[PDB]
RNA sequence: GGCCGGGCCACCA
RNA sequence: UGAUAUUGAAAUUCGGCUUUCUAACCCGCACCACUUAUCGUGGUGGGAGACAGUGUCAGGCGGGCAGUUUGA
RNA sequence: UGAGUAGCGAAAGACGGGUGAGAAUCCCGUCCACCGAUUGACUAAGGUUUCCAGAGGAAGGCUCGUCCGCUCUGGGUUAGUCGGGUCCUAAGCUGAGGCCGACAGGCGUAGGCGAUGGAUAACAGGUUGAUAUUCCUGUACCACCUAUAUCGAUGGGGGGACGCAGUAGGAUAGGCGAAGCGUGCGAUUGGAUGCACGUCUAAGCAGUAAGGCUUAUUGGCAAAUCCGGUAGCUGAGCUGUGAUGGGGAGAAUUCGAGUCGUUGAUUUCACACUGCCGAGAAAAGCCUCUAGAAAUAGGUGCCCGUACCGCAAACCGACACAGGUAGUCAAGAUGAGAAUUCUAAGGUGAGCGAGCGAACUCUCGUUAAGGAACUCGGCAAAAUGACCCCGUAACUUCGGGAGAAGGGGUGCUCUUAGAGCCGCAGUGAAUAGGCCCAAGCGACUGUUUAUCAAAAACACAGGUCUCUGCUAAACCGUAAGGUGAUGUAUAGGGGCUGACGCCUGCCCGGUGCUGGAAGGUUAAGAGGAGUGGUUGAAGCUACGAAUCGAAGCCCCAGUAAACGGCGGCCUAAGGUAGCGAAAUUCCUUGUCGGGUAAGUUCCGACCCGCACGAAAGGCGUAACGAUUUGGGCACUGUCUCAACGAGA
RNA sequence: CUACCCUUGGUCAGGUUGAAGUUCAGGUAACACUGAAUGGAGGACCGAACCGACUUACGUUGAAAAGUGAGCGGAUGAACU
RNA sequence: AUCCUGAGUACGACGGAGCACGUGAAAUUCCGUCGGAAUCUGGGAGGACCAUCUCCUAAGGCUAAAUACUCUCUAGUG
């Protein structure tokens, strides 16, 4: 049966990518939180 | 006239349609078309704000000359055409200088007939004049509310209004709804009645034919749940169960008037209707 | 309780 | 829905009422320019006009929505 | 611990030979078997090295393992023309200025980004362990540059440029046949001398082509010789060349033939033509107008992707998981068919086996006599079934019902519809409607509780009420800005009803809605008579009645396809038509009749309607239904009543 | 994923039925009207692909956190993708 | 004390907020709306308010230190 995750490079980059995060204040808050926690990966 | 289909199927039973015998040309005029993507009742927020809109056939917009501001030049009617965007047919008119325009097709307008607009135009069907120069008792359509803005009243199939009198800078008109109101004397109107009178006679016949027109199904409030509608809930079928029938947004919806107060047009509306 | 001829208004031991 | 501010000039009639005016304010009206632009701003006409809209105050309606109560 | 227990994930393997310390499990061979509108071939997404070679066998692999999509080491993806960028726009996103907003921000103009669409120059053959329209060979094309002898729009106009169905044709691909020509083979099982295949070759460049379509003067911001007004272009395919090249059934690097018939597209001409209503993108490339201001030869041509899996062992499902995953190619026999069965191309034998042939479970086949007696219920199974020809009821909205029902035929051989031949049986396998009578509900096709409900529920076409005069009403939003609508009362929103037919009664007292009267009542505000405190007073200060003062509410009227109500003298009025033990009836298995040997269910009546009733519609109604309910024929292991056989 | 929607693409073996129109032959003062032919309409019929999910059997420490087998509904449309 | 000394200001009504303080005998501070002074014989406060007395001189601005914290750095401690 069809499952929830149907991968799509373009969709993934456009919704969760770096530039989409930079595009809003709350996305920049996400990036700041992840930098503060010390994550290796900040976004897609 | 109206075509009555034979009941070859349960869907075709009692279905009728226009025969399109007044349509003299079956394709539009290319230079006057414009794209018209569907909104499906969704506004600039992307949110549905009007229910029951969506789907339906693809349509191209026909640019219609509602203003009729090309004064002093004759125009010959070249063809009567189907317009998917409105109930009336439209007429392609060719001006004496070669300019081609679309106008609402009046009842009785014929190919080869000459229409003209302006203060000096004759009182004949398809001619557009200011209300100042239109005699009392004349049946008109495509009436402007503001000078130069273009006709806004009496534009659908079979629509008409009659001139009643002249009181100063306003002209008294009885509209198709039955309302009697004043309109500025410099506002233009076109002589005659809008054509395609049989438009309201069509028996749609089946649900799918409504779907082709972009109408999505209406769900009654009585079969919703209380969190969806004031009429929702109850065990089994239920009556209204409150003093007044209600809209889905919680407002009385049988007889309650909604015209707002203190409008600038109150002074201009002499007798109302609907 | 207020006011007017029962009706409107008012009432935070 | 009322008062008041924005809000100005004349009259008629009984602190008001009414009518007229234009110049505030308004126009999802027309044309013009910026400008290859159905936004905007400015200009000129037209319409409307001390109304409307908006602020503050006040009365009314208000399961549309909300916080809760509904004893032993 | 349970326990050496459950399981080891859809299936056909056998043997020989090899390798090895070790082999059902690896390699090779032969035979057998499975898929084949696909278990074959090729694209896309997604994955991201899983690809190739050599070496390995700790762990992973549901067993084994010498093997591997696992481990180690070394390798592998080649483009002016393929797909994308240096081209175009759609939805949508964004947005200089701008509009709006406690902040944060929201919206939006020009503009921009953005394919799933438009434009756009390369084909055939060969070659590797792993790449190929990319490398090589052959033959091309496109853009730009140079060398040797009118151009014109970030302007106008045209064009690009478009739905759905159906029909008749042209051509071609492909299929089949004869063997015309060629290439192999001619067989120790009784016979014959016949059996088995091949029959190709691109872009490009020339030529050809069935077909298909069809002069003057004066608004497109200035001008136009263009467009608008007025008084020939396209086109599948063919032929030659490309190519004495290449490939070839085969034979010994050399040689080796490319034809006749038939059928004929789902491909193409081509959305060409015809018809229809629901009326079917944009922009650039391109052509042209105006303002305005050659061939030939040689050379140059960038970036990104390119391995491999890809209807899966590599993607989504935690798995080497019976699931999910867009498009394309579409052989033969049979047939209407892409159904069915067997095959071709090509792929595959399923990552535990060996025995045995107990109970019991599951899947499958048969069954004496009977034939629904089973059971809540014929649940399941059985029966029906294709094609051709007869024949076909009530009812009906005249379409239908209808494939009603019910019958008949079918093999093979020969002769020109007959004559024969064989079997138990001839659509001899596989696949292919069970039907009829009656009632309830809903008109109908459709929709629904992803994952216990598919329905009588929702929707629906139709009806009616109501709102709405356009900056409409309604709706989203604080606003700006939007939807409604580039619509305008034959339109748009909301309520209820639910095809159609015949109809839809009584009550406006109450509530809601609509309109009237400005009589009573009321707030802010105005208006200030008067009074207290303090300083005989002003004065400062705390309060304070006349009266003016809106809507609402009270009052009056109307309105029931508004909310509602439809008696037991009382009311506002006391239920019309139709229907009725009903999807409604407690008593109740009401009573009577029909149907059965027997009928709490069913059908027809009665009316005593606990507690039907007219758009939360009444009563009917052809057609329709994986709906509910009763009856009947067929048929059967459902049952009497169980028996045997096959496999897991 | 799922619901609705927007833009732009794609897909639907075969068989059956036979609406409107048109032509002819009648018929008529004219028009109705009749018969044949043709024509090819439909949320039309049967039925693969495809989309569903009515019954039943199996599965229920599953092959599968919703499936499989056998039938079953739709299958040019309010279709599916 | 001849002139100057912060005006839509102080202040008031209504609605709110901040003050320990819930509008209360509520002074004192601020905001919106509307109104709106006095001018050294002036003005403000001393918890309603008035008079006297006392203290001060709003409606312009600037100002170290004592105080708060530790991602850090240096040296140490339990
Ligand atoms: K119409
Ligand atoms: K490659
Ligand atoms: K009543
Ligand atoms: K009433
Ligand atoms: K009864
Ligand atoms: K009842
Ligand atoms: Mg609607
Ligand atoms: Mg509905
Ligand atoms: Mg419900
Ligand atoms: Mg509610
Ligand atoms: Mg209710
Ligand atoms: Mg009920
Ligand atoms: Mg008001
Ligand atoms: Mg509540
Ligand atoms: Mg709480
Ligand atoms: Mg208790
Ligand atoms: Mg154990
Ligand atoms: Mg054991
Ligand atoms: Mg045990
Ligand atoms: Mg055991
Ligand atoms: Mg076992
Ligand atoms: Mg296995
Ligand atoms: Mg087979
Ligand atoms: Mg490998
Ligand atoms: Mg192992
Ligand atoms: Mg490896
Ligand atoms: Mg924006
Ligand atoms: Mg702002
Ligand atoms: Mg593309
Ligand atoms: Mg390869
Ligand atoms: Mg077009
Ligand atoms: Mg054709
Ligand atoms: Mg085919
Ligand atoms: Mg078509
Ligand atoms: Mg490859
Ligand atoms: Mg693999
Ligand atoms: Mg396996
Ligand atoms: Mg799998
Ligand atoms: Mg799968
Ligand atoms: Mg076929
Ligand atoms: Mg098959
Ligand atoms: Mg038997
Ligand atoms: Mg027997
Ligand atoms: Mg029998
Ligand atoms: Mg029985
Ligand atoms: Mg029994
Ligand atoms: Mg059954
Ligand atoms: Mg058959
Ligand atoms: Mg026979
Ligand atoms: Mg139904
Ligand atoms: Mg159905
Ligand atoms: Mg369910
Ligand atoms: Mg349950
Ligand atoms: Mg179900
Ligand atoms: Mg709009
Ligand atoms: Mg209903
Ligand atoms: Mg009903
Ligand atoms: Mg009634
Ligand atoms: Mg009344
Ligand atoms: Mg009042
Ligand atoms: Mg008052
Ligand atoms: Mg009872
Ligand atoms: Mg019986
Ligand atoms: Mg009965
Ligand atoms: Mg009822
Ligand atoms: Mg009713
Ligand atoms: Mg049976
Ligand atoms: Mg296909
Ligand atoms: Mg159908
Ligand atoms: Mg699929
Ligand atoms: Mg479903
Ligand atoms: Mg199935
Ligand atoms: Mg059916
Ligand atoms: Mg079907
Ligand atoms: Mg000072
Ligand atoms: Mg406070
Ligand atoms: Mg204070
Ligand atoms: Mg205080
Ligand atoms: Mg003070």
């Amino acid at each position: 049966v069809k499952r929830t995750y149907q991968p799509n490079k373009r969709k993934h980059s456009k919704v969760h990518g770096f530039r989409k995060r930079m595009s809003t204040k709350n996305g920049r808050k996400v990036l700041a939180r992840r930098r503060r926690k010390g994550r290796k990966v900040l976004s897609a | 006239a109206i075509k009555k289909y034979k009941p070859i199927t349960n869907g075709r039973r009692n279905m009728t349609s226009l025969d399109f015998a007044e349509i003299t040309k079956t394709t539009p005029e290319k230079s006057l078309l414009k794209p018209l993507p569907k909104k499906a009742g969704r506004n600039n927020q992307g949110k549905l704000t009007v229910r029951h809109h969506g789907g339906g056939h693809k349509r191209q917009y026909r640019v219609i000359d509602f203003k009729r501001n090309k004064d002093g030049i004759n125009a010959k009617v070249d063809s009567i055409q189907y317009d998917p965007n409105r109930s009336a047919n439209i007429a392609l008119v060719v001006y004496a200088d070669g300019e081609k325009r679309y106008i609402i097709a009046p009842k009785g307008l014929e190919v080869g007939q000459i229409v003209e607009s302006g203060a000096e135009a004759d009182i004949k069907v398809g001619n557009a004049l200011p209300l100042q120069n239109i005699p009392v008792g004349t049946v008109v359509h495509n009436i402007e509310l503001k000078p130069g803005k273009g006709g806004q009243i009496a534009r659908s199939a079979g629509a008409s209004a009659q001139v009643l009198g002249k009181e100063g800078k306003y002209v008294l008109i009885r509209l198709r709804s039955g309302e009697v109101r004043m309109i500025l004397s410099t506002c233009r109107a076109t002589i005659g009645q809008v054509g395609n009178l049989q438009h309201e006679l069509v028996n749609v016949g089946k649900a799918g034919r409504s779907r082709w027109k972009g109408i999505r199904p209406t769900v009654r409030g009585s079969v919703m749940n209380p969190n969806d509608h004031p009429h929702g809930g109850g065990e089994g079928r239920a009556p209204i169960g409150r003093p007044s029938p209600m809209s889905p947004w919680g407002k009385p919806t049988l007889g309650k008037k909604t015209r707002r107060g203190k409008k600038s047009s109150d002074k201009l509306i002499v007798r109302g209707r609907k």
